[PDB]
């Protein structure tokens, strides 16, 4: 892919006590025009791991097609095994690195959240095959904006509960509405626990405009 | 249009001792004017006597590490033994040249013990030429570390100073002093210091914090 | 007798004789016994000398850090399946960064050996692989056959005169789940000593024992480290 | 069912490779002995004509500067096996800066002898003796057309193979020396060949740890025979 | 007979015996039956224990092709494993090219044409397997299919594959299967197995029951009749 | 070029201009911008003319062959998947603006949108083409959930005529089509 | 980078520097730029580090097989020709290689020059490198075919020192080899700063 037509925007993610929460908006902009106001940018993988992505959306439907097939292909065996969230992070990195070596890359930036064996997982995948782990992730302009808010709280307090983490994401998703030109005031929140993958509905923000009455 | 390369920073240091080898690196991963993480060490325990360091483009560092670890198993079941330190440096030179016209953007330093029990440090280039040295410093802060180690380890430009070999304890504080001075003037260096010590009794690790800016 | 020539040709009784003959090549090799507990799976083989002063031919060979196999049958088909076995083990390490589940690796072998049992131009693989391993759900003991069937089991003995070893395993299989390695290994090598002619004894130079454990990597002991295992044994009731 | 490499027997077996073992029997004898001081090696020439040039008959070839060789059986298939055995030791030094061990030489050799009908031809007709001093000391190995590979302490193959083995198992022990094993080897040779043993019927080849050169004896062989 | 070597040759009266020879190799396998109710399909396989060292669930003959499709093979077990992987691979390409689940009427056509191709050339032999295909949908209901080694594939309400192919379908057809629910079918399948030669001249056996329909919401899985064990409790009362 | 698709309770309503231009010269003055694939499934095309005509022939070949095997009427979502498998695969080679709409017995009226990228999404109404940027503010202030068929024919007629007001790649004549369970009603509007 | 080679009555003299840079940054000072191919052949490194390192190692892989198949050493003209054909297949793709081939032969001495462009020429004197042009003048002023052995050692040691003086990309140590009839022999290895106290004094 040389020219990304329909792109997304920033995707957030942070660990807490026994789970990982990931949020992103629902916008399908083409350049400056917001052509698609209602799309889903978070994919629920089987029971423990979970994927949200940025970049080109037509490439995301391709990886939604392939990852959806591989999970079905193991469940039909029924041998009591499944893909760990780290194994999805390993496969996806080799898929992106082998794709850029042919000089025909996939225009994406992907965040993998997972919870298995009582352990949280939060992985980053770049277009260029750059991958790492972190207690908090942010893509796009969110790495400039929400990422200083993430690292500030996690250094003053290393562990977080679920209600502390979910309230902190809504503060950062509020901020990106003010100064990202490709933001959208309707987003959804996905969360893994020991109970499984759960995706909340199209939530909205609460804005302040009291500085408009100033000169 | 699409460009396949990007710079990620990093600094790798190796010192060949008389009966030891010390490999040190920082854990800061950056790109452009952003910090991805503050915990990403560059040390990789290949065998019980060989540690490799990989700087440069991070996507090639993850690929090249897994290729070498596959060929370690491919050597062993074909030969009923493990590779030496010099055998890995001979194998790595053929792998780096195998993509001569689309090169890895990785600077490599291999440090470890030979078959006689002495230190050995091999430095590399992104195309695959190598030589055995006593101390090298690769990465973004490579120019800020080579002149100081010429004064202290190599005893260059000194008068009326005996050539005592570097002990283990004296070598530890030389590593801890160069990364403090390098993190001041370089922006791609900080947040930790992972140190691996390779002796005849195994591999030790040690972490020293740096400034977090 | 005219139906007894190719793999493709069916019989008027419905039995392909070339698959039935590759079972007979398994009985040429020596005996080997594998078994498992809740935590530990141990397979024990029996070496055979070629001459009076050559080295004994090895049976147990390492595959992965959690998989080791035994052998019975043709040595040509032995190393040909081993090179296919080692290639699949490191591909999951390179791609998925996880070790293989043992139950799905053997399904790749049955797909591998199925083509030369149907298409003309290649004989079936005369081989008697016993497989021990560790997936996330404990130890396993597997066997294969040149008819491309693979059998999960808790104890198995194949090779020359291995029927007498099976009779020992059936009347002691209730004891195998609880006992640990100090006797679980010498539960197994009491089964090999009925697959011997009654005048010679299982020495230290003709036996191999391979142990893979829940917290233990697969390790092959032979000819020097068998002596802590052969201590504390009774003789045959002669 | 005894004319095909793609066909089993009701009992085992082949019935094709078994016939390839028989092709070794009409060769010439060759004896190699492993000793802690090094590996000696002997062979019989069977020169037919005086006009026949003697050094064009090879039985010991130099695989590498620390590994010798010996052969019997079909000469035509032997030159194919010696070729890659020189190349595989050379490819290994190119990519590892080290000498390939004597055991792992034959691993590369046996990987092609078991390819006669197992691609996607006939098996070979030659047995080989490999002697060499690697990092595990002196070694002596043996292979066959069936790819079955094994280590031997003292081995005699070719014609007069079984008759040599019975006398060779009598005098071998662990605490031999090299100069004792050389004169012990050709006592066996003059008892198994039909011509009178002289300096033109046989040839020797040794290898030592510090003397990795000299896989040949050049008319010092006359000194050994005259003191039999 | 001599004129029966290749699969690409005809007899002087006009049939291929290599297909005829492979059909009665399925005859020597144990009996596996299939039946469908008005809102589901219930499988059932008589499977015998080899000696004793079988580990209670190995080498099963109830496969799982798709999310809603499974098999009930009988015959050469290794030949059925390679044939099951074709149907797994065939249903994946229909998903990747059309975006929805494979219909069972189209799936059985793709498999039977693949079995047909091994009955034409002298290089390969025909298969030695016969099997069942059961599925359930909300727009199509429940279907049940049947594939011989020759490649003839069409639909039944009930079937049997094994030794007792005739001896099982005698008492299948005396059931009012058009209106029963597939929970009442499960206790009725188990008596059909235990009437005809479960361990009479054989040694031992173990019953397997697969299960798909409206109660599983289209899923295909094994029965929970390890829970409450009701199949054997109801079928062993038919001793007199 | 401006194309339009609105679903309602019964089925869908399609509409397009004609005016196939090149540079600033109209080559074709009246043009069938909407193309039959099956008896119930249409598509309206935008982008390069030679690219979209080649794709619409191959999909009609593949879907027309596929429904005869099943002996069933095809799904509208099945047809929209086939355009995705060619536009995403042969990207950097084609410029296609395909919008797929039609009635289906299982689901009723459906409208899918496949832009120049290669993605696929279901929508209530869909616009496309070069002149579609000018009516994006009109089409969402006028749309109302729960229209009849005659309202949607009135809706797309006023919606196209504003893009067909003067804009140089648009105008000409209005071709409308209504697809329902009964049949397909096609008409040409002028004046 | 500065290498030179010249043959005379008593064999061939090979000398080189030891400095390898990276832009304006000196990487090392102990680079061995004379690659020991065989006990009877020598090769140089001039232009490209891994390019001269790989293909001469591949040439040493080839000359050993030629010795085993034919029971005889390879000639000097044979090895320079085999190196020329391997590099010519990658012409235009961007290789850099300017090495020299030295060794004794049955015809006597041997000295050939191989480029990455495809130039294979013989000769008596050569000097390759960035500071090579500073070494031609001081060598040819003192060159003779009938020089002594100790005189030829001092000529090549002088010529590398004058090249490292004017050039910025040349320095470190001065290696010096001597090709005799039986095989090559390492003469010495001297620092430039030690020669500066000797020559200027």
């Amino acid at each position: 892919t040389q020219n990304p037509m329909v792109t997304g925007t920033s995707v957030l993610g942070v660990k807490f006590e026994g789970g990982v929460v990931i949020a992103a908006d629902m916008l399908g902009s083409y350049g400056s025009l917001a052509r698609f106001r209602n799309i889903s940018r978070i994919m629920r993988v089987n029971n423990s791991t979970m994927l949200g992505a940025s970049g080109d959306y037509a490439d995301f439907q391709y990886l939604k097609q392939v990852l959806g097939q591989m999970v079905i292909d193991e469940e039909l065996l029924g041998d009591g095994h499944s893909y760990s969230p780290r194994a999805i992070h390993s496969w996806l990195t080799r898929a992106m690195y082998s794709r850029r070596s042919k000089m025909n890359p996939l225009w994406n930036t992907m965040v993998i959240g997972g919870y298995a064996d009582g352990e949280s997982f939060l992985g980053y995948v770049d277009m260029l095959g750059v991958a790492y782990e972190a207690p908090s992730l942010a893509t796009g302009y969110g790495a400039y904006l929400a990422q200083p808010l993430l690292r500030e709280v996690l250094e003053k307090q290393p562990v977080l509960s679920q209600t502390e983490a979910r309230d902190l994401v809504e503060r950062c998703m509020r901020v990106l509405y003010y100064r990202d030109a490709r933001s959208y005031n309707r987003f959804q929140i996905a969360t893994v626990t020991e109970k499984g993958v759960e995706i909340e509905g199209p939530l909205s923000t609460e804005t302040n405009w009291d500085i408009a009455h100033m000169i | 249009r699409f460009s396949p390369y990007v710079f990620n920073g990093g600094t790798i240091l190796a010192i060949a001792g008389e009966d030891f080898a010390i490999v040190a690196s920082d854990t800061r991963l950056s790109e452009g004017f952003s910090i991805h993480t503050r915990d990403s060490p560059k040390c990789y325990k290949l065998t019980d006597k060989t540690v490799i360091g990989c700087s440069g483009f991070h996507g090639d560092c993850l690929t090249l590490t897994k290729i070498i670890e596959a060929r370690l198993k491919m050597y062993k079941h074909s030969n009923n033994k493990a590779m030496t330190t010099g055998a890995i440096a001979a194998m790595l030179s053929t792998i780096l040249y195998s993509r001569r016209f689309f090169p890895y953007y990785v600077y490599n330093i291999i440090g470890g013990l030979d078959e006689e029990g002495k230190g050995a440090v091999y430095s590399f280039d992104p195309v695959g030429s190598y030589q055995r040295d006593s101390f090298k410093a690769g990465g973004s802060a490579s120019a800020m570390l080579q002149p100081l180690l010429d004064n202290q380890v190599g005893f260059k430009n000194m008068q009326n100073v005996e050539h005592v070999p570097l002990s283990l304890d004296r070598a530890m504080r030389l590593v801890k002093d160069v990364f403090i001075s390098a993190a001041e003037r370089d922006v791609y260096t900080g947040d930790a210091l992972r140190i691996c010590i390779v002796t005849k009794e195994g591999i030790r690790e040690e972490t020293v914090s740096l400034r977090k800016d | 007798n005219q139906y007894d020539n190719d793999v493709t040709v069916w019989s008027p009784q419905g039995r392909i004789h070339q698959i039935e003959y590759a079972m007979e090549a398994v009985k040429q090799g020596s005996a080997t016994v594998g078994l498992k507990s809740k935590t530990h799976a141990v397979l024990v083989a029996l070496k055979r000398a070629q001459s009076e002063l050559a080295a004994h031919q090895k049976k147990i060979l390492h595959v992965d850090n959690h998989i080791g196999i035994s052998i019975a049958g043709l040595t040509a088909d032995a190393r040909l399946l081993c090179n296919f076995m080692r290639q699949e083990c490191l591909d999951s390490r390179f791609v998925f960064d996880r070790p293989l589940p043992v139950s799905r690796l053997v399904s790749l072998i049955g797909s591998k050996t199925q083509i030369p049992t149907q298409r003309y131009g290649r004989r079936p693989y005369g081989v008697g692989l016993l497989i021990a391993g560790y997936d996330d759900m404990g130890p396993h003991i597997f066997q294969t056959c040149p008819s491309a069937n693979y059998f999960d089991c808790r104890a198995m003995s194949i090779g020359a005169r291995s029927q007498s070893a099976r009779t020992y395993l059936e009347r002691h299989m209730s004891e195998f789940m609880e006992c640990n390695l100090n006797e679980l290994v010498k539960h197994g090598l009491r089964a090999l000593r009925e697959t011997l002619p009654a005048e010679q004894d299982l020495t230290t130079k003709n036996v191999s024992i391979g142990i893979v454990g829940k917290d233990l990597e697969f390790t092959i002991y032979d000819d020097d480290d068998v002596s802590p295992f052969l201590e504390g044994l009774e003789e045959r009731p002669q | 069912y005894d004319r095909g490499v793609n066909t089993f027997s009701p009992e085992g077996r082949l019935f094709q490779v078994e016939y390839a073992i028989e092709a070794i029997k009409l060769g010439s004898t060759a004896i190699g002995i492993q000793t802690s001081e090094g590996v000696c090696l002997a062979v019989e020439k069977r020169i037919t004509s005086p006009l026949m040039e003697p050094s064009s008959i090879e039985k010991i070839v130099e695989i590498d500067a620390h590994i010798g060789c010996a052969m019997s059986g079909l000469i035509a298939d032997a030159k194919t096996l010696i070729d890659k055995a020189r190349v595989e030791t050379q490819n290994h030094w190119f990519t590892y800066n080290e000498t390939m061990t004597v055991e792992s030489v034959t691993q590369a050799v046996s990987n092609l002898a078991l390819q006669f009908g197992e691609e996607d031809s006939r098996p070979f007709g030659v047995a080989l003796l490999f002697g060499g001093v690697d990092e595990k000391g002196p070694q002596l190995f043996h292979m066959d057309p069936s790819g079955t590979f094994v280590q031997c302490d003292a081995r005699a193959i070719g014609s007069a193979s079984e008759g040599a083995q019975s006398s060779l198992q009598e005098v071998y022990h662990k605490s031999m020396t090299l100069k004792e094993a050389i004169k012990s080897s050709l006592i066996i040779l003059k008892q198994v060949m039909e011509e009178k043993l002289n300096a033109t019927n046989i040839e020797l080849a040794t290898v030592q740890p510090g003397q990795n050169f000299h896989m040949f004896t050049k008319e010092e062989l006359e000194e050994v025979i005259k003191d039999i | 007979t001599g004129y029966d070597l290749s699969a690409s040759t005809f007899s002087p009266d006009g049939r291929v015996f290599q297909v005829e020879y492979a059909m009665k190799a399925v005859e020597n396998s144990s009996t596996a039956i299939g039946i469908r109710c008005k809102d589901g399909v219930v499988f059932g396989v008589e499977k015998l224990v080899l000696s004793k060292l079988y580990e209670e669930g190995s080498n099963k003959r109830l496969f799982n092709v798709d999310r809603h499709v499974g098999m009930a093979v009988a015959g050469l077990l290794a030949d059925a494993r390679s044939l099951a992987d074709i149907a797994r691979e065939e249903a994946s390409n229909f998903r990747s090219n059309f975006g929805y689940n494979i219909p069972l009427k189209h799936l059985a056509d793709r498999v039977a044409m693949y079995v047909h191709a091994y009955t034409l050339y002298s290089a390969v032999r025909p298969f030695g397997c016969s099997f069942m295909l059961g599925s359930y949908s909300v727009n199509d209901g429940a279907q049940l299919y049947m594939i011989d080694p020759s490649g003839v594939s069409y639909g039944y309400w009930g079937c049997a594959i094994g030794k007792a192919r005739q001896a099982a379908k005698t008492e299948i057809e005396k059931l009012q299967m058009k209106e029963m629910t597939c929970r009442d079918i499960v206790k009725e399948v188990a008596k059909i197995i235990y009437i005809v030669h479960d361990e009479v001249k054989d040694k031992a056996f173990e019953l397997e029951l697969s299960w798909v329909g409206e109660l599983t919401n289209g899923r295909h899985e094994i029965v929970p009749k390890d829970i409450r064990e009701e199949a054997e409790k109801y079928a062993k009362e038919s001793l007199k | 070029t401006t194309i339009m698709a609105v679903q309602f309770d019964g089925g869908v309503v399609l509409g397009a201009d004609s005016r196939t231009t090149t540079g600033s010269y109209i080559a074709n003055r009246v043009t069938d911008k909407l193309t039959p694939i099956h008896d119930r499934i249409f598509c309206c095309r935008s982008g390069s003319a030679a690219d979209t005509q080649a794709v619409a022939d191959a999909v009609t070949y593949q879907l027309g062959f596929h429904s005869i095997e099943l002996n069933e009427p095809p799904l509208v979502h099945t047809a929209a998947s086939l355009f995705k498998e060619m536009c995403y695969r042969y990207r950097e080679d084609l410029m296609a603006g395909i919008i797929i709409a039609g009635w289906d017995p299982q689901e009723g009226g459906q409208v899918y949108s496949v832009p120049m990228g290669g993605m696929m999404v279901r929508q209530s109404f869909a616009i496309g083409g070069s002149g579609s940027s000018y009516i994006y503010g009109y089409v969402d202030a006028t749309y109302r959930e729960g229209m009849t068929k005659e309202e949607c024919l009135q809706f797309t007629a006023n919606a196209l005529a504003l893009a067909m007001e003067r804009d140089g790649s648009s105008g000409g004549v209005i071709r409308l089509a209504a697809i329902a369970e009964s049949g397909v009603e096609r008409q040409v509007l002028l004046g | 980078t500065t290498t030179l080679a010249f043959k005379f009555r008593h064999g061939v003299i090979v000398a080189a520097d030891s400095r390898a840079t990276a832009g304006a940054y000196i990487a090392s000072q102990t680079v061995k730029k004379v690659i020991e191919i065989n006990p009877y052949l020598l090769g140089t490194m001039a232009g490209g580090a891994a390019d001269c390192s790989f293909w001469e190692r591949l040439l040493a892989r080839q000359c050993r097989i030629y010795e085993l198949r034919n029971k005889e050493r390879i000639s000097v003209a044979a090895a320079s020709k085999l190196l020329a054909n391997m590099v010519y297949q990658y012409k235009g793709m961007g290789l850099s290689m300017g090495t020299m081939i030295c060794g004794w032969d049955k015809r006597g001495p041997g000295l050939y020059y191989v480029d990455s462009e495809g130039n294979r020429i013989s000769g008596a004197t050569f000097s390759v490198g960035s500071g090579s042009v500073y070494a031609y003048g001081v060598m040819d002023r003192g060159y003779s075919y009938d020089l002594e052995v100790e005189q030829a050692y001092d000529l090549a040691r002088r010529a590398i020192y004058q090249a490292t003086y004017r050039d910025a990309y040349s320095g470190g140590a001065v290696n010096l080899y001597h090709v005799r009839e039986d095989g090559w022999i390492r003469v010495s290895s001297d620092n430039v700063a030690d020669l500066h106290e000797k020559y200027s004094g």
